[PDB]
C-alpha cells in the first residue's frame, strides 16, 4: 500500500508492523505539561507530510550511517523554515527506512533511533565533538577510514561501541527493528517527543538520532553489488513557538 | 493552444537506480499514458492544427 | 458536454463540393451538364473528422450556393436546374438527357435574385450505417477498402435557358449538413497526408514520412 | 427611469466599423478579402459610452450594410460572403484560403436585392466581463492595457464571383448592438481626447490639454 | 478605540464610520463562482493583519501619491511571501488612512480606492507605461516635478486628471472619504476583491489602486509646516492557488 500524507505520498509503506517508541504515540504538547501556562492553540497540518533524503549506498564495506533529528530536516521546506524562524519547537517523527533489492541479495541492518545519542570523540585527551559535526544536516555521517580535518573535534568511528562506548548488539535496548533482507525490507519506527522539558531550541539540542549499523555484510553476485536505502522522515505534531519576523 | 509560464510539468527523478539480481536486463522500459477526467471539457470548435492537407487526395 | 455531442462535432455545415460549369458555344448539349457522386471524403479536413469513427449513420441538408459571373454581352436572366439522382439511377450523359425530366429524381430550378436553394436527404444506403473503413473486398475480388452500399447518389446541374447564353461562367458551392447524427467504435486519428479516396494509403513518392509530433533535443527539458 | 436603463444607453446599435473592398486585377487572390478584428473601441463616441464602466458583459447583434459602386462595364450580379473567425481560430490571409470553407467558422452569403445580412454572438471572453480597463501586464510584462480575455474574433469579407470583376467597389458598414448588457464599477466620463486604443493616454504633442471646462472671467458673475 | 488583527494592533481605528466599497463585504471565492470547480477548503488567518507602510510627508506643495494594491504589500511577510510562491490568489483589503494634526492645521484629502485603475503615460506619441513604474512597491508614486528616466515609460504626473484622463472631481464615484482636517483625520475602506475572474496572477495585475490627492492644499503657521499621512492596510480573505516549493 501507500501512505500519502500532505502533497507528498510514499508507496511501498504497506501495513502496519511497524514500532511505535517507547509505547508512545506522537501527540501534542498538552497543557497541564505546557512550560507557559497553556497556549491558545497549535493546530498545523502544514510540517506534517514526508521528506525523503537521497538514498545512501550500502556496499558491502560499508560500517553504518547515523543522522540527528531535527538536525536532518533543517533544510527541508516548511519544517526547516519554521524550526529556523522559531526560538523553541518540539515535535515527533515517523522514520521510514527501506532499502530495493532482490531475492539474489542477502544483508542485514539495525535501525534504531536513540534518545540523547551523545557521541564520543575520536581523539583521546580533553578533546570534545565540535558544533558542525553533530550537525551535518540531511547529508548524514558516514563510517569512513579517510583522515578528516579539526580531528579534535571529530567524533568517534567506532561503530560497533555505538559511537559512544556502549557495544553494539545491546543497541537492542533503543525503539529499532531489523532490516533482513531475505524477510523484509523496510522497518518503520514511529517516535513521539523525548526530552525533560516541553519544547526546545532545536538549533542546540538533538533529541532523537537515528542509527543504521550493517550487522550482516550485503553479498550478492549481481553487476552492481551494492543497494540503495532510501529513508522517508515525516514531522508529528509539530509544535513552536516564539516566531520570529521572516525575509527580513 | 500551448503556453509555457502558463503551463504546468510533470518530472521523473530516480530516487534509487534500478537493482536488479544476477544474469538480468540492466535496463529496463518505462512508459506513460494520459487521459482527462470527469471534470475535463471542451469549448468552441476549431480546427485542428495537427493535420494539415497540403496533398492531391486524387480519387 | 453539449458541444462536444456528435451532432455538435460532426452536425456542422461545410463545403463538400465545388462546382464549376462554362457555356460552350460549339455543341448546344456538350457537356453542359456537370455530374457528380456525393462523396464527404474528397475534404481532408472533414474527411479526418468522420474517419474519427468506424461507422455513421445521418440525414443530410444540402445547400446550394450558385455564383454566376458574366464576361461580357449581359445574359443576366439565366434558370438553373440542380438535379438529384438518388443510388443505381441512371445519370445523365448529355445536357438534353432524359434524366433531367423524370419523377424518380428530385430537381430544384434556380433563377438568379431567389434563395438559396436547399433540400434533405434521407439516410441513403441499404446497410444500416455508412463504412468509413472496410476491410472487406469487391464481389471480384478487388478494390478493396470502398464499400458498394455506401453509394449516396449523384448531383447534377445544367443550365436551362437557350441561346441568350454569351460564355458565362458558374460557379455552385455544395455545402452538405449532417443532421441526426450517430456514430460507432471510435478510433485513432488520422496522422498522415491522405493520397487516395477510400484507401488509408499513406506513403508518398520521395518524401519522408512526417508525423504531427515536433522532435526537441533533449527529453530532460521540456 | 425606464430610458436610463443600460439596456437604453448602451444597447442602441452604431457602426463600430466601415469597410471597403476594391476589385484588383493583377492577382485574383491579392489581398481582396478583408479582415477585421472585432473592436468597439474605434469609435470614440461609442468607446467613451462603454468606458463609463468597468466591466461590461453583454451579446451581440451584428448587422450589415453593403454598398456595391459600380464604375462601368456593368458587373451589376456579385455574391459576397462575409465569415466571422471565433477568437483564437485562424484568420484567411488569401481569398482562396481554406478558412472561407471551413465549418467552424461563420459565413453569410449575400446576393445584391436581398436583405441586410444579420445574426447574433453569444458573451465570447474566457473571463466573466469585458474589461473596459485593465491595470495589468502582459504575460512579458508588456502592452500592459490590452486584455487577452477581451478578444472578441474577426470579421471576414471576399468576393465570391470570379470573372465578372471590372473592378468595382464595395463599402460596408458594420451596425453593432450590445444586448442584455450588465455593467460593473462606474467610472468618471473620459475627459479628454483619445489618442491610442487600449490606452488611457491623453497627451498630444505641441498641443494644450483642452477640458469640457469653459473659463469664465470672473466667479461672481455666473 | 484599537483594531488589533493578528500581532499587530492599530491605535485610533475608532468608531465603524467607515465605508465598503461597492457595499459588498470581503468574502471567500464560493464554489459556485470558483474556477477549478471548488477546492476542499482556503482558511488562513495567517496572512490576515496589519501592515503600516512608512507615514508619507503633506506638505503645502504636495499634489498627491498613489499606491497599486497588491503590489504595495508585495514585501510584506506573510502576505508578501504568499503572493510571490503561488501562481494565483485573491484578496480583499482594509486600508487604513490617517494624519495626525492639530486643530491649528486646515487642509483637505480626497482617498480613493479605483478598480483597475489604468494609468495613462507621461509622453505623446506610441509610448506606454513600463511595469516598474506601476509597480513601485510600498514606496508608492508620489507626484513630482523633476525629470525621470525612461520617459516615455514613465506614467503622466496630472493628478488633477485622475492619471487617467478624467477629471478630478468626479473621481467621487468610486469608492472613497474625504479626510477635512478641521472635522476628521483618518479614513476608512474596506474593499472586498474586483476582477472578471475568480483569482488572478497577483504578480501582473493590480486590480485595486489607492489615490490621495490634496484638494484643498496644507495649511499651517506651526514651526514645521508639515504632517505626517499614516497608511495601514489589511489582507481580507487572503486565497491562494498554485503552491510553490520556496527556499529552493
Amino acid at each position: 500500500i501507500q501512505i500519502t500524507r500532505g502533497d507528498s505520498t510514499i508507496t511501498s509503506q504497506d501495513v502496519a508492523n511497524a514500532i511505535v517508541a517507547y509505547g508512545v504515540w506522537p501527540h501534542y504538547l498538552s497543557s497541564k505539561d505546557a512550560s507557559a501556562i497553556d497556549k491558545p492553540s497549535q493546530p498545523d497540518t502544514s510540517s506534517n507530510r514526508f521528506y525523503t533524503l537521497r538514498s545512501v549506498t550500502w556496499s558491502s564495506s560499508s560500517k553504518g550511517w547515523w543522522w540527528k533529528l531535527p538536525d536532518a530536516l533543517k533544510d527541508m521546506g516548511i519544517f526547516g523554515e519554521n524550526m529556523f524562524y522559531h526560538y523553541l519547537g518540539r515535535s515527533g517523527y515517523t522514520i521510514h527506512v527501506q532499502c530495493n533489492a532482490s531475492k539474489f541479495h542477502q544483508g542485514t541492518l539495525i535501525v534504531a533511533l536513540i534518545p540523547e545519542h551523545q557521541i564520543a570523540s575520536a581523539l583521546h585527551g580533553n578533546v570534545n565533538v565540535g558544533y558542525n559535526y553533530t550537525h551535518p544536516g540531511e547529508t548524514g555521517r558516514e563510517v569512513k577510514a579517510e583522515t578528516r580535518l579539526n580531528p579534535d573535534l571529530q567524533p568517534t568511528e567506532e561503530y560497533w561501541l555505538n559511537f559512544d562506548g556502549t557495544l553494539l548488539g545491546n543497541i537492542t535496548i533503543f525503539p529499532h527493528q531489523f532490516i533482513n533482507l531475505r524477510s523484509n525490507n523496510s522497518a518503520t519506527i514511529i517516535a513521539p517527543y523525548v526530552n525533560a522539558v516541553p519544547m526546545d531550541s532545536m538549533r542546540s539540542h538533538n533529541n532523537w538520532s537515528l542509527v543504521i549499523i550493517p550487522i550482516c555484510p550485503l553479498e550478492t553476485s549481481s553487476a552492481i553489488n551494492t543497494i540503495p536505502i532510501t529513508i522517508s522522515i515525516s514531522p508529528m505534531c509539530a509544535e513552536f513557538s516564539g516566531a520570529r519576523a521572516k525575509r527580513q | 493552444s500551448p503556453g509555457r509560464s502558463t503551463s504546468g510539468y510533470i518530472t521523473c527523478w530516480y530516487q534509487t537506480r534500478l537493482v536488479i539480481p544476477p544474469q538480468t536486463p540492466p535496463t529496463a522500459r518505462l512508459l506513460c499514458f494520459v487521459s482527462g477526467c470527469k471534470d475535463f471539457c471542451l469549448r468552441m470548435a476549431r480546427d485542428t492544427n495537427l493535420h494539415l492537407q497540403s496533398g492531391a487526395i486524387a480519387q | 458536454r453539449d458541444e462536444m455531442s456528435l451532432e455538435s462535432f460532426l452536425g456542422r455545415s461545410g463545403c463538400i463540393h465545388e462546382s464549376k460549369l462554362e457555356v460552350t458555344l460549339a455543341n448546344y448539349n456538350k457537356e453542359n451538364f456537370t455530374v457528380w457522386a456525393i462523396n464527404l471524403q474528397e475534404m481532408a479536413q472533414i474527411r479526418r473528422k468522420f474517419e474519427l469513427f468506424t461507422y455513421t449513420r445521418f440525414d443530410s441538408e444540402i445547400t446550394l450556393v450558385p455564383c454566376i459571373s458574366a464576361l461580357s454581352q449581359d445574359i443576366g436572366h439565366i434558370t438553373m436546374q440542380y438535379m438529384y439522382v438518388p443510388p443505381g439511377a441512371p445519370v445523365p450523359n448529355s445536357r438534353d438527357d432524359y434524366a433531367w425530366q423524370s419523377g424518380t429524381n428530385a430537381s430544384v430550378f434556380w433563377q438568379h435574385g431567389q434563395a438559396y436553394p436547399r433540400f434533405s436527404l434521407p439516410f441513403l444506403s441499404v446497410a444500416s450505417a455508412y463504412y468509413m473503413f472496410y476491410d472487406g473486398y469487391d464481389e471480384q475480388d478487388q478494390n478493396y477498402g470502398t464499400a458498394n452500399t455506401n453509394n449516396m447518389g449523384s448531383l447534377c446541374s445544367r443550365i436551362v435557358t437557350e441561346k441568350h447564353i454569351h460564355k458565362v461562367h458558374i460557379m455552385t458551392r455544395i455545402y452538405h449538413k449532417a443532421k441526426h447524427v450517430k456514430a460507432w467504435c471510435p478510433r485513432p486519428p488520422r496522422a498522415l497526408e491522405y493520397t487516395r479516396a477510400h484507401r488509408t494509403n499513406f506513403k508518398i513518392e520521395d518524401r519522408s514520412i512526417q508525423t504531427a509530433i515536433v522532435t526537441r533535443p533533449i527529453i530532460t527539458t521540456a
